[PDB]
């Protein structure tokens, strides 16, 4: 799996 | 005063989450503590989707400390998205009572990583400059209320053995030397948004290869992100690193390694403030089960950011205990104990 805010 | 130890559960070395409560009387949730975002959100009782019915929901109508806001909010993550409306209530972490805390009440959620998660929502620990709708983040609200005394830092331990009982800890308002050995190396934050800083280099030096593999050759930017599982980097560099390691990819978002050849893999090293931070293959290979098979996933994955940077996620933040310091806008790393 996971990649957390763009 | 504090400090406030927040215990974490470790699911499969891919996500870490811990308990919080909202409202009066307390309504209980599990959230990922995410240094890569700045917003708190939970599923709303106004939501009756499959997702919401299988997670803990916040019901404002049962809380005597709830205050309406109602602004729409939308957040986009690497692995999902959320939209709903803002509310405000008491938020508790251990014995800390954080009054007047804005939270998102989620109505629509996307992304399997969120939809099937063991946690109910996300509690962002990044700088307030990147908070959607400009709402005050939890840690900022703790600081405003003086709950950390004069020690406005939080320190994160992540256990990288999922078979071990204690998944991790976020320590609000302190640094626990029982989670590290040696001395802390600090790096100053650059752009205040993510917990972002300069890295000097990235390398891998194999005993079986004539050449080393030298990346981030002229220096580079990185963030420390507890809400990212792996290490991400500029795709061109991560492609090359994986080539050196024997990682291959013909589908999905990750490189795969031969599970029978892991013991021959070289260390990968990040140089930060002139000091080397080494990762063994034991640190950077993730066991994943998908579609009925056991895979060995390379912990280096490609991700194009607006300005190129490396995200140092749980693969890094496990072996290196990490101090997030808002008094001096710096990040500290030490070998985990």
């Amino acid at each position: 799996x996971v990649v957390x805010a763009x | 005063e504090g400090p406030y130890p927040e215990p974490l559960v470790n699911l499969l070395d891919v996500v870490y989450y811990g308990p919080i409560s909202i409202g009066t009387p307390p309504q209980d949730f599990q959230v990922i503590f995410d240094t890569g975002s700045a917003n708190l959100w939970l599923p709303s009782s106004k939501c009756t989707t499959k997702y919401c019915l299988h997670h803990h929901r916040y019901d404002s109508s049962k809380s005597s400390t709830y205050e309406a806001d109602g602004r729409n909010f939308t957040i986009v993550y690497g692995s999902g998205n959320v939209e709903g409306f803002i509310s405000k209530d008491v938020c508790r972490i251990g014995s800390a009572k954080v009054s007047g805390q804005p939270l998102g009440e989620a109505l629509v959620v996307g992304g399997e990583s969120l939809l099937e998660a063991p946690f109910d929502g996300i509690l962002g620990l990044a700088y307030p400059s990147i908070a959607v709708d400009g709402v005050v983040p939890v840690f900022d609200n703790m600081m405003k209320q003086g709950l950390l005394g004069e020690q406005n830092v939080f320190s994160v331990y992540l256990n990288r053995d999922p078979s071990s009982k204690e998944g991790g800890e976020v320590l609000f308002g302190g640094i626990d030397h029982d989670h590290y050995k040696g001395s802390i190396t600090y790096v100053p934050v650059t752009a205040k948004g993510y917990w972002q800083f300069h890295v000097d280099g990235v390398k891998s030096v194999s005993a079986s290869k004539s050449a080393p593999e030298l990346l981030c050759k002229d220096g580079c930017e990185a963030i420390a992100d507890t809400g990212t599982s792996l290490i991400t980097g500029p795709p061109e560099e991560v492609d090359s690193l994986n080539q050196y390691l024997g990682g291959t990819k013909t589908e999905g978002g990750q490189y795969l390694l031969d599970c029978d050849k892991l013991e021959s893999l070289p260390n990968v090293t990040f140089t930060i403030s002139g000091k080397e931070f080494s990762l063994r293959s034991k640190d950077y290979v993730l066991k994943v089960n998908q579609q009925g098979q056991t895979l060995c996933v390379s912990g280096f994955m490609g991700l194009e950011m607006p300005q190129p940077l490396w995200i140092l996620g749980d693969v890094f933040l496990g072996p290196y205990y990490t101090i997030f310091d808002r008094d001096q806008d710096r990040v500290g790393f030490a070998e985990v104990a």
